[PDB]
């Protein structure tokens, strides 16, 4: 029975259906709250729901060459947590 | 290394008492059972297409010819919820089945020795791994070595000096330059080429990308005095 | 690796729209709300099989623009950017092998197709340029003559032997990859591990469909006859053995998708650490990535799946 979201402007058309009640930008943010078909959702502001496609992460090309190699000068140590029931 | 070990155990004491994020795995145990008893307990108010929800109800009102007749409805009933909550505790013990063999394969692999399996025991290298006692669940707390600072340098497969090629036997050439060195994968420590650190296998005509440098003697010195 | 997901509507399939039918449904408890709960799990569990398989790495890497890999080509399982849809040659082969309104619908997974071969095009980058270093810190630039040299000596051979017979290593190379297209092409059997996944799911959507045409013991199968040609003192008896046979019918179907949903998620760990340790890695355990001594491996797209291309010795 409710309308109250139907007024309009904010419509936006995805594959899994339709979004209404939140914006729709063009940028590319990681997300947490999951849609389908790649569209997401988050707040960011004053605040808004809006909704992006979801990146794969930072950009990052590497050199290659015949006469060219890396190696190591130094190093840290890392302690992580694995939980199992 | 010692003075990073110890700064390392230290940011996991605070990670651990600041959220509780961190055991959602655990709290989905819990929970589905919690919820599974919960709706058990509930399906003793329904019907199922009786005249009332309790027995006393139906047996201190109704004459036996029909007594017959709405108890029948309630034992169909209530017989189908104990059948479908055996049904999903077997299913779930399934997946903890699945979950006890792998804390069992990362106890005798991870701790009790070293894998030189990727990604297994750790991000990394694995060098270490101490466990821990969680309330139904274990935690593994995995020591890795992990490279930081890189440095660009120039390479080259062999070396070939007076007609012999050289090929390295732990580690790869690089160059600054100027001279030749042999270092590690891992770690950068360069030393001069001599030949307890080269491997001669034929003549230099055949591998692509050879240079030309000059490979020490260590019978120099001694052979002349 | 995954499932296509699926949302059964508890009352849309028993109830034909209608509010008498309605009225003796909840007269049974929560049995609506169990069947919504337990498809809701297991739609969740198919996105998380997708990102521990092919979400490895959270670093895009690229192709150089020049390829100079020392008389390898690898022209067959590199994306071309001019098509509009980013697979290799070897993907879109693999694509053409595989092939109501009653309460069920189909819900679309999150992670689409284009974006699961950014993810191949990143690994596939970081095996070739990187090799073994960029699963386990920063990467580091190996050239590929170089690389072969590390990977020879894991599996006790000199470095010798790869170095003065470069010219007959890289063309058996490309001689293997070229058999794998007319291999794939010609018989269409190769794919009937994937092809038994989207059978047996739509032999379980067809029952319920076709069990809405049984009676159990009723006049007629329809819930608007009933209504229309006798009383509600004597339709009510009517629409219980209607609602009784229905109800064990989606019991069985949840049941028998819950136990599917087992080996599926027993056979994405198994996809997952294959993709560490004979992608990211050397293996050295026998009969793992492939028959013999393993040296690298290439993954590849698939439809609900993934495809391995294991190099061995």
């Amino acid at each position: 029975t409710w309308r109250v979201y139907s007024t309009g402007s904010n419509v936006f058309q995805t594959r899994a259906g339709c979004l209404i009640g939140a914006e729709h930008v063009n940028n590319s943010y990681e997300c947490d709250i999951p849609i389908g078909a790649g569209i997401c959702a988050s707040y960011q502001t004053s605040q808004s729901i809006i909704a992006y496609t979801m990146s794969l992460g930072a950009e990052n090309s590497v050199a290659y060459s015949n006469n060219s190699i890396a190696i190591p000068t130094n190093f840290t140590i890392s302690v992580t947590t694995e939980i199992l029931p | 290394i010692a003075n990073q070990f110890n700064s390392a155990i230290g940011k996991i004491q605070d990670s651990l008492s600041s959220t509780a994020s961190a055991l959602g795995k655990l709290q989905n145990v819990v929970n589905q059972n919690a919820q599974a008893l919960n709706t058990l307990v509930k399906q003793l108010s329904s019907n199922f297409g009786a005249i009332s929800s309790v027995l006393n109800d139906i047996l201190s009102r109704l004459d036996p010819p029909e007594a017959e007749v709405q108890i029948d409805r309630l034992i169909t009933g209530r017989l189908q919820s104990l059948q479908t909550y055996v049904t999903q505790q077997l299913i779930r013990a399934a997946e903890i089945r699945a979950s006890a063999n792998l804390a069992a394969t990362k106890m005798s692999e991870c701790v009790l020795g070293q894998s030189k399996r990727v990604d297994f025991c750790g991000k990394g290298y694995h060098l270490m791994s101490f466990p821990q006692s969680a309330p139904h669940g274990v935690v593994f707390l995995h020591v890795t070595y992990v490279p930081a600072q890189e440095k660009n340098f120039t390479t080259a497969p062999a070396i070939c000096h007076d007609g012999k090629a050289h090929f390295p036997r732990e580690g790869v050439f690089v160059s600054n330059g100027t001279h030749w060195f042999v270092t590690q994968r891992n770690f950068y420590e360069p030393q001069i080429i001599t030949t307890d650190n080269t491997f001669v296998s034929g003549n230099c005509d055949v591998v692509i990308g050879i240079v030309n440098n000059t490979v020490y003697d260590p019978l120099q010195p001694e052979l002349d005095s | 690796v995954s499932m296509t997901k699926t949302s059964v509507d508890c009352t849309m399939y028993i109830c034909g729209d209608s509010t008498e039918c309605s009225n003796l449904l909840l007269q049974y408890g929560s049995f609506c709300t169990q069947l919504n709960r337990a498809l809701t799990g297991i739609a969740v569990e198919q996105d998380k099989n997708t990102q521990e398989v092919f979400a490895q790495v959270k670093q895009i890497y690229k192709t150089p623009p020049i390829k100079d890999f020392g008389g390898f080509n690898f022209s067959q399982i590199l994306p071309d950017p001019s098509k509009p849809s980013k697979r290799s040659f070897i993907e879109d082969l693999l694509f053409n092998k595989v092939t109501k309104f009653n309460g069920l619908t189909v819900l679309p997974p999150l992670l689409t197709d284009e974006m699961i071969a950014q993810y191949t095009s990143a690994l596939l980058a970081g095996t070739i340029t990187s090799g073994w270093t960029f699963g386990a810190g920063a990467a580091l630039q190996i050239p590929f003559a170089m690389q072969m040299a590390y990977r020879f000596n894991g599996i006790g051979v000199t470095q010798n032997v790869l170095y003065e017979n470069q010219k007959l290593i890289a063309n058996q190379f490309n001689s293997a990859i070229g058999k794998i297209q007319d291999s794939l092409s010609s018989t269409a059997s190769a794919l009937g591990k994937l092809q038994n996944v989207v059978n047996q799911n739509a032999q379980a959507l067809n029952t319920l469909v076709k069990q809405l045409s049984s009676n159990f013991g009723a006049i007629s199968s329809v819930l608007n006859d009933i209504l229309s040609r006798l009383d509600p003192p004597e339709a009510e008896v009517q629409i219980d053995r209607l609602i009784t046979g229905r109800l064990q019918s989606l019991q069985t179907y949840v049941t028998q998708q819950l136990i599917r949903a087992a080996e599926i998620r027993a056979s994405a760990n198994l996809a997952a650490t294959k993709m560490s340790e004979c992608v990211l890695g050397q293996s050295k355990r026998v009969d793992f990535c492939g028959k013999g001594y393993h040296l690298m491996s290439f993954p590849q797209s698939a439809p609900h799946g993934v495809v391995f291309l294991h190099v061995t010795y």
